[PDB]
């Protein structure tokens, strides 16, 4: 089936006007409108069409024949058609007898099959086993940001898209010339450079099943269950339509490995390896792209960083001139700015200055004008902030070393 | 001088600003939020319940035989038998985590057609034994032949020559023609590890070995070798190697040994013990007082430094091979190679790209030849041309993602 | 909690409240000093916006409350004096004093009157002083009056004052973003008489700065696609742009053209007073316009036929809708512009894949369904092109491998080749026309009228051409004619060719499939009254028997006859043909619920909408009569599918979920036309292709599957996509592979999917205008409804030919000489920026910047940069004319 | 109870034998995590922090 199981979001087509105006007043309500619709139109047939005739008695015949508390088992080694071989939580080999409800093609070894408590008989197949941990890393309300929100990374934001999007967008540009399209795309930068921007960003226009990690939340505590995650979770992936998996923080499980003495240092080790080994080894790798984000590339373990395995290297800089002026008109719009308090000169001075040090201006700046009792921030309001948000910062060279 | 904010402060900058439509926008964004809610509330996550066959292919015996099949058929737990008193009709068996016992055998089997190591049918309640149990091929253990034959041959192995005739006399002519080794009596060697800077072919003459194995090329997944309870991972490799002796002609490839292989100590937690044990289980059935047979182990990794030393002496592995960087005539071949599916200019000289590209390695020869062809794509034409694949290689290797000496650096001429 | 410095405001503004009860007693000019000393304070802490909590205020509030409230009418002497100024200086206090409870007081505090001088607060304050909570006040009391006493005291006087100076006055009082507000107050405020209260505000707030009318034309534009359910508003936003356009803007009136077309073309109201009496814009855009009009001649060809002085050349120039000659630049671009037109081999893209040859090896089959869905394709994939032809090279014996339905369908798709070709194509139909044969006469009379329907020439060859054959009484021909002359005349609105025709209705003499083709040409004809064809299907509809129209199968075609003359009308006139259909069966609420579906194409409601959706599904499941809850569903796109593209994705939801999942298993279960019609603009993998995919395999209802195939052809109608091939030849095995039925059906339009140069949307150029004939897809949809030898199997399969009237897709760049422009334009995805501070690029990024003409897709964007000599309509409309200008000085 | 309250990740109490769900049993985990909510206010009003 491989479903292509979307976010099961975007439940918010985006109201066009940010600018609180009767255009959004009116857009809304008829998002409102139409949710209304729904609602009324789904209850009403539902109430509707008397197929009070239902449960399809025979549906209750199987359910009648399959008890109550039914039990989550493992199918082994299959023995004859009418019968089979099981293996219970506590690992007990019972010989159990397929009934005839469960379809003999779907029952695998090693497939989780159900049983019934009293008499153990292979009841049904179970197709969803995903592990508990494993689950809880699928993205299903699409985090709210556009590649419009993120600016001044052009070039930064069409390798990441000509390897995210384009490949499922309009796939025959890349069969017409037979070049398989990228997969996989480390982004490595400066901290508070993008980075996690431009994660969520594709997350949004996804079209596929956008799996999110941790970059820790792999690493586990029972030895091989480390190296079982990360299978589940590649499983996932493949079994779920195209999809682009973000182990964020990679930095985690990267380090250079290392003839090391202890256990947990192994162990780690070991996940990497399996990391490796899935991602580009015996096997294959079907639309499968994994993003990897870090805040030191020169860490990373080569081999997580092979150009076979993590292609695209995108460089995420400390923002420039004109990308800084950029991003202050995006994160400056929803504020009633003066007339005095053109961004044209907080820019420059500093040769260090992020986005998330851009950010911080622009909101502890607002704070500061909610001191002096005003809605409309001031150029005194921002000259008061870069004495206030940007500090405690490193320096450099003894001038006159050098000039 | 910072005054607090008053509650009159708030009050009145809450009201004096631009929203001649915003409460009533602020409203109607909560009820969309909470009329989200109720519509999946409604129509929740159901038919998920999957398992059922359709009650129609068999519709006539999905009824009351189901019951049938019920009610009779005791269900048994499997269970092994340790000894079979001789001429005593008393059984002793194992029944696996329980407890062991002493059973009587059913009068619808015949004694005979139970014997000692066999699994019998012990029925609950009163412990008699029943229809007799095959032997177990574990789940685990058979889910890792190949099956398949991957899309990988020889030929597109490309740059190495001497590396793939160094394999092949050990994969493939040993066992497809005995007679060379026997009129010099040259006992085959067993047991060949490769080596190499990360990303070479080292795992891709690996997978061209399986297209012409022509017998049993089990995959150890590493990862599966090392599980929760101890003693897991030396039972588990001991049934890869029994299921090994059971055929002929079986390779065996541990991908990534570096895994489950390791310098031992006792320093840090006592090592792993565990990954130990299982390592010293493989060392001991590789070589020891049980000659393997007719089971050669191909192995690959990153590092061999960081091997165990009573795994990198001969014996257990003998014919290393380095998997050394491409030469020029194998950088020359690798791009034609990955080329052959392009379309390129036909005036592309492959020759002078190789030279350009010194030190890499063959996964770095695909990253360029494509993300050569996709500046092409960038660009909107169909045929990519030479001068795209040379800035393709400048993009990519070389200078890849960093060139720091630039600014007036030309001191090499 | 005490505020040093800042306690003063607490004191003497405390202390004058205390002087407020006493005055006459010890300080007769104490009241006079006190108030003027207080407003003078509240004044200059309001005005000037250093400010935002303003101090007086929040300490006033606190108590002053009260003591305002019984001083307000304590004093009860009427002189300003002291009542002015004390009305004033409480009016002040009511927006951050007064809670919600204030919809009784809301004017008595001050709407009693105006003290004095009551614009001072309105003139150094910016924005915001009060005039924002005035509006909003003002509007609440206007729809508080309205609800239930619109007919209300004498206040209609004061609140027009007050509108007419804040409109004029506050809108651009500093040229802020307060531009937008205006139109907020305008429209929830005189609603009625918004074009006199307009009147006044632009008497000279529009003038004062020509420049702000873009912003006004901007809002106005965006909120077209939503107004309330009947369409007051949006036939109100339709008149009030009209003088916006005006000479208030460039006299180019491209725009005003194109926003009068928008109310259902009311062509007597703003275009017929404005061709003969400009008269000045021939070297301006109006001859860009009137090629780019391709959508009403009737009253263009009556009017400059009539007058012939205009232009001095009445046979030369596009002459309005003369637009044939798009077949010449057509042509001529797609063989030089379009370095590519090759022919086209059909097995290559058919065993694309040797892994489908295995295990056969062989077994080569010639079946009659193949090859009719092989003869459409070929009919289709060469539109406009009869150069191409590989397979119909040997037409002699090629329409052969076909039955007669097959046959006859390849007659319709080798005219639709020659399409448009008013003369070029005679030269081949002669030659098969002349063959004795019915099939063969048949299928060319339908070709014949097909490919004159892009026009209107002055030969007219198709009055003159197929009339002749009207009259007779043989099924095929008779058919044949009727098709062809209703197709050709569709658009336009010939009466006296509709007259002529309706006889063959109106007979007995005609089959029952004869007058329904013979209403769906009609109605294709029509857009207007048809009184004498509706008076025609109503007497059928009685004189039809109960068990005929149960038998009925191709008969359902009428309401059409209904709808096409009424597309896009209210309800002054729906009601009635609503009513007068009551008079028969259950297949009377069929037809009412096709009629008002084929009457709101797009005119997105709530009340119609709501009504239908619940009642036919809610009526007819039940017992046996059914078969309609699947038509409202399937027509929510009509009346919804253009919801400025914005509720299309709320649509989708609520199709996919219920129509679906959870709706009626059979017969409702079949919306999947819905989907197919909403967006026929090719999705990559976002909308369509779970929802198509998830049913395409769904073998539990072959027409479930037959219809959603047909839909995964149309959603990519020129795109040429190819991700959609992965399915539209992927269907093959691992699922259908070849049921007959599903095996055909699948490429029978999947490759009818990579239409080349061509476009079947259905909104104009401005991405949100409906194009009156556009709407014949509606013919290719209901008769869609089931296919059971409707379509599948080979019933009438000439509709299928007949939706062909069909827009192109090219950019041309030409002035009225030729195509000696080859310019630089960058086209690109288009991001609307209706509310901006700044000129920001309506793109993030230039994009593509092909000099060649431009194949637009969907959401194209502007034109090349560098001011390179721009043109004056700037619409970009695909048939825009680039006119000389000051560049490179 | 209706499935709707029940979430993943969500402790239920079932009936003994028959094993049907009986209550959304809060109590949701937190092992030694759960011994951080403060819940003995601790002594501090900003009269003693001076400066
Ligand atoms: N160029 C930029 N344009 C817009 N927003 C930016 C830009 N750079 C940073 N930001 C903002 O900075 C904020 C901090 O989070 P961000 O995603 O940028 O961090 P990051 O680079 O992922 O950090 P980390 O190094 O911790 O992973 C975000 O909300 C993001 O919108
Ligand atoms: N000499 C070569 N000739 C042709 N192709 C090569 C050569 N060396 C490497 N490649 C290509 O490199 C690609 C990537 O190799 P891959 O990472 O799967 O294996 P590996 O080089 O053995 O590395 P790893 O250490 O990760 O196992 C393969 O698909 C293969 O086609
Ligand atoms: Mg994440
Ligand atoms: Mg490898």
């Amino acid at each position: 089936k491989k479903t292509k199981g979307p976010d099961a979001a975007s439940k918010l087509p985006l109201v066009t006007p940010h600018t609180q105006c009767r255009l959004k007043l009116l857009k809304l309500e008829r998002i409102k409108d139409y949710l209304l619709m729904e609602e009324e139109f789904i209850r009403n047939q539902e109430q509707m069409k008397p197929l009070e005739e239902k449960q399809e008695e025979e549906r209750s015949k199987v359910d009648d024949l399959r008890g109550t508390p039914m039990s989550v088992g493992t199918l082994e080694e299959i023995i004859d058609d009418n019968h089979a071989i099981v293996s219970t939580s506590v690992g007990s080999e019972h010989y159990v007898s397929i009934l005839s409800f469960v379809d003999k093609d779907l029952l695998e070894p090693g497939c989780s099959v159900l049983l019934n408590h009293k008499v153990h008989a292979v009841i049904g197949v179970l197709m969803d086993d995903t592990d508990p941990l494993v689950t809880v890393m699928k993205v299903e309300k699409a985090p709210q940001e556009t590649y419009a929100d993120i600016g001044g990374l052009d070039n930064q934001i069409q390798e990441i898209k000509e390897s995210v999007e384009l490949p499922l967008t309009h796939p025959e540009y890349y069969e017409e010339m037979g070049i398989k399209p990228p997969k996989g795309v480390i982004l490595y930068g400066p901290p508070g450079t993008g980075k996690t921007l431009l994660a969520k960003a594709v997350a949004n226009q996804t079209s596929a099943t956008f799996l999110r990690v941790v970059g820790s939340e792999l690493i586990q505590k029972y030895l091989g269950d480390g190296p079982k995650l990360v299978r589940e979770l590649f499983r996932v992936a493949e079994e779920h339509a195209p999809s682009i998996v973000f182990i964020d923080e990679i930095d985690a499980i990267g380090t250079k490995r290392y003839d090391s003495n202890s256990g947990g240092e192994r162990e780690i080790q070991r996940t990497m390896l399996e990391l490796l080994n899935q991602l580009d080894g015996f096997d294959s790798r079907g639309d499968v792209k994994v993003i990897m984000a870090t805040n030191r590339i020169e860490t990373l373990d080569p081999a997580l960083i092979r150009p076979g395995r993590i292609d695209r290297k995108i460089e995420f800089p400390l923002p420039d001139e004109k990308t800084k002026k950029r991003i202050f008109q995006i994160h400056t719009s929803r504020m009633t700015l003066a007339d005095d308090v053109t961004l044209d000169d907080l820019i420059m001075a500093k040769d260090d200055l992020s986005g998330a040090d851009i950010k911080a201006i622009c909101t502890e700046a607002g704070l500061m004008a909610l001191r002096e009792r005003r809605m409309k921030v001031t150029n005194e309001d921002f000259k008061k902030s870069k004495e206030n948000v940007l500090y405690k910062k490193q320096e450099g060279t003894p001038e006159g070393l050098y000039l | 001088p910072i005054r607090a904010l008053d509650e009159g402060d708030i009050a009145l900058l809450k009201t004096y600003g631009q929203s001649t439509y915003s409460r009533q926008i602020k409203q109607v964004e909560d009820d969309i939020q909470q009329l989200l809610k109720k519509i999946n509330e409604l129509t929740g996550i159901k038919e998920s319940d999957t398992g059922l066959a359709p009650p129609a292919l068999w519709d006539l015996a999905a009824d009351k035989q189901t019951l049938q099949s019920e009610q009779p058929l005791q269900v048994a737990r499997c269970t092994k038998i340790i000894n079979a008193d001789s001429e005593d009709p008393k059984y002793i068996i194992n029944v696996k985590q329980f407890a062991k016992f002493v059973v009587d055998l059913s009068d619808q089997v015949a004694p005979t057609d139970i014997e000692e190591g066999m699994r019998v049918g012990v029925d609950r309640n009163k412990y008699q034994i029943h229809i007799p149990l095959p032997p177990k091929i574990d789940p685990t253990v058979t889910m890792m032949q190949v099956e398949e034959k991957p899309d990988v041959t020889y030929s597109d192995v490309g740059g190495c020559k001497e590396q793939i005739e160094k394999l092949r006399e050990v994969v493939e002519t040993p066992l497809l023609h005995p007679e060379r080794f026997v009129n010099l009596g040259i006992e085959p060697p067993k047991g060949v590890l490769l080596f190499g800077p990360p990303g070479t072919g080292k795992t891709l003459c690996a997978r061209a070995v399986a297209n012409r194995t022509d017998a049993c090329f089990i995959r150890v997944i590493g990862s599966e070798l090392v599980q929760k309870y101890v003693g897991e991972g030396a039972r588990m490799v001991r049934e890869l190697f029994e299921m090994a002796r059971t055929k002929k002609a079986c390779l065996i490839f541990f991908d990534e040994i570096d895994a489950i292989g390791g310098a031992r100590f006792d320093d840090g937690a006592g090592g792993d013990n565990e990954v130990q044990r299982t390592m010293l289980e493989l060392i001991n059935q590789l070589d020891g007082f049980d000659p393997r047979g007719n089971i050669k182990v191909l192995m690959a990794t990153n590092r061999p430094d960081t091997l165990d030393p009573a795994l990198m002496r001969p014996g257990r592995l003998d014919r290393k091979i380095e998997f050394s960087l491409p030469d020029l005539e194998g950088r020359t071949h690798i791009f034609k190679i990955h080329a052959r599916s392009m379309s390129v200019e036909r005036d592309i000289r492959f020759e002078l790209l190789a030279r350009l590209c010194p030190n890499s390695t063959g996964a770095e020869i695909r990253s360029v030849c494509t993300e050569a062809g996709m500046f092409a794509i960038r660009a909107r034409r169909k045929i990519a041309t030479e001068k795209d694949f040379l800035e393709a290689v400048n993009k990519v290797i070389k200078s890849y993602a960093k060139f720091s000496a630039t600014p007036r650096y030309m001191t090499y001429n | 909690m005490e505020e040093g410095g800042r306690d003063k405001a607490p004191v003497q503004p405390q202390q004058s409240p205390a002087a407020a009860p006493g005055g006459t007693d010890e300080k007769p000019s104490g009241k006079e000093r006190r108030d003027a000393g207080d407003k003078d304070k509240e004044q200059e802490l309001s005005e000037e916006d250093k400010q935002l909590q303003d101090e007086l205020e929040m300490l006033v509030e606190r108590l002053g409350e009260k003591d305002t409230s019984l001083y307000r009418p304590a004093l009860e002497e009427l002189r300003r004096q002291i009542r002015s100024s004390t009305t004033s200086m409480t009016s002040v206090p009511k927006p951050l004093k007064f809670l919600r409870p204030h919809y009784g007081k809301l004017k008595e505090i001050y709407e009693n009157m105006a003290p004095g001088e009551n614009k001072r607060f309105a003139a150094d304050i910016i924005s915001v002083l009060a005039m924002t909570m005035s509006g909003e006040r003002e509007c609440l009391k206007y729809r508080l009056v309205g609800s239930q006493e619109e007919l209300a005291s004498w206040g209609h006087e004061y609140v027009r004052h007050l509108a007419g100076e804040v409109a004029k006055e506050w809108q651009e009082l500093d040229d802020a973003e307060k531009v937008q507000r205006e139109p907020l107050l305008t429209l929830v405020k005189e609603i009625v008489p918004y074009n006199m209260a307009h009147n006044a505000e632009h008497e000279a707030c529009d003038l004062l700065m020509e420049i702000e009318q873009v912003d006004m034309l901007e809002k106005d534009i965006d909120e077209n696609a939503y107004a309330k359910v009947c369409l007051y508003l949006t036939s109100c936003v339709n008149y009030v742009p009209e003088p916006e356009n005006s000479a208030l803007l460039r006299c180019a009136l491209g725009v005003f053209r194109k926003f009068s077309r928008f109310p259902e073309a009311l062509r007597l109201a703003l275009m017929l007073n404005d061709m003969e009496l400009v008269e000045d814009i021939f070297t301006s855009c109006k001859d860009v316009v009137v090629q780019k009009q391709m959508a009403f001649m009737l009253g263009r060809h009556g009017v400059f036929l009539e007058l012939s002085e205009d232009v001095e050349e009445y046979e030369d120039l596009t002459e309005i809708m003369s637009n044939v000659q798009l077949n010449s630049n057509f042509l001529a671009l797609a063989r030089e512009l379009d370095i590519m037109e090759p022919k086209v081999p059909d097995d290559i893209y058919k065993t694309h894949l040797e892994n489908n040859r295995f295990g056969g090896s062989g077994s080569q089959v010639d079946s009659a369904r193949m090859n009719l869905a092989s003869s459409f394709v070929n009919g289709f994939v060469n539109a406009a092109f009869g150069q191409d032809k590989l397979l119909t090279d040997d037409g002699n014996k090629w329409l052969y491998k076909n039955k007669d339905h097959g046959m006859l369908s390849a007659a319709a798709s080798l005219g639709m080749i020659l399409l448009w070709d008013v003369d070029g194509g005679l030269t081949q139909i002669d030659k098969y026309l002349y063959s004795s044969e019915d099939y063969i006469k048949s299928g060319a009379l339908l070709a014949c009228g097909i490919v004159n329907s892009g026009v209107r020439n002055e030969c007219d060859p198709a009055l003159a051409l197929l009339s002749d054959y009207v009259l007779h009484n043989s099924n095929t021909m008779r058919l044949g004619s009727i098709f062809g002359l209703g197709l050709a005349y569709a658009g336009s609105n010939r009466e006296d060719v509709l007259t002529l025709l309706l006889p063959v209705m109106g007979d007995s003499k005609s089959s029952m499939e004869v007058a329904g083709v013979t209403a769906l040409a009609c109605g294709m004809i029509a857009v207007g009254s048809c009184n004498g064809d509706v008076t025609s299907t109503i007497l059928q509809t009685i004189m039809e028997k109960s068990e005929t129209e149960l038998k009925d199968t191709y008969a359902r075609w009428l309401p059409l006859g209904l709808g096409l003359n009424h597309l896009g009308k209210g309800e002054a006139i729906e009601a009635i043909l609503a009513a007068l259909e009551v008079v028969s069966e259950p297949f009377r609420s069929f037809a009412n619920t096709l009629v008002d579906v084929c009457a709101y194409a797009g005119s997105g409601n709530v009340l119609k909408v709501q009504q239908l959706l619940h009642i036919c599904s809610e009526h007819f499941d039940s017992k046996e009569k059914e078969e309609d809850k699947d038509k409202k569903e399937k027509k929510d796109k009509d009346k919804k599918e253009a919801p400025a593209d914005m509720g299309a994705h709320q649509g989708v939801a609520v199709l996919g979920i219920a129509l679906i999942a959870m709706g009626e298993e059979i017969g409702a279960e079949m919306a999947l036309r819905t989907f197919g019609h909403l967006l026929r603009y090719g999705e990559p993998t976002l909308r369509r292709a779970v929802p198509l995919a998830l049913a395409l395999i769904s073998v539990s209802n072959p027409r479930l599957n037959i219809l959603d195939t047909l839909s995964k052809f149309s959603h990519d109608a020129d795109p040429e996509v190819s991700y959609n091939s992965i399915f539209a030849m992927g269907m093959v095995g691992s699922g259908t592979n070849n049921a007959r039925l599903a095996a055909m059906l699948r490429q029978l339009a999947q490759y009818h999917a990579k239409d080349p140069n061509n476009l079947f949307m259905v909104r104009l150029a401005q991405g949100l205008t409906h194009l009156g004939k556009g709407t014949l897809t509606l013919c290719p949809y209901h008769s869609d409804r089931q296919l059971m030898s409707q379509v599948a199997v080979a019933g009438l399969l000439t509709v299928l030919v007949s939706f062909l009237d069909v827009r192109n897709i090219i950019l041309g760049k030409s002035h009225y000489v030729l195509y000696g422009l080859v310019a630089a334009m960058q086209p690109r995805m288009l991001v609307t920026f209706d509310e901006e501070l700044r000129p920001l690029p309506v793109s993030v990024r230039v994009g593509q910047a092909v000099d060649v003409v431009g194949q637009a897709g969907k959401p194209k964007t502007i034109t090349g940069f560098q001011t390179h000599t721009t043109p004056v309509l700037l619409a970009h409309g695909e048939r825009a004319e680039l006119a000389t200008e000051e560049f490179l000085p | 109870i209706d499935i709707n309250d029940v979430t993943p990740n969500c402790r239920v109490a079932l009936r003994n034998d028959s094993y049907t769900l009986h209550k959304i049993l809060p109590n949701k985990v937190d092992p030694l995590v759960s011994l951080m909510m403060v819940e003995k206010v601790p002594d501090s009003t900003y009269e003693m922090i001076g400066g």
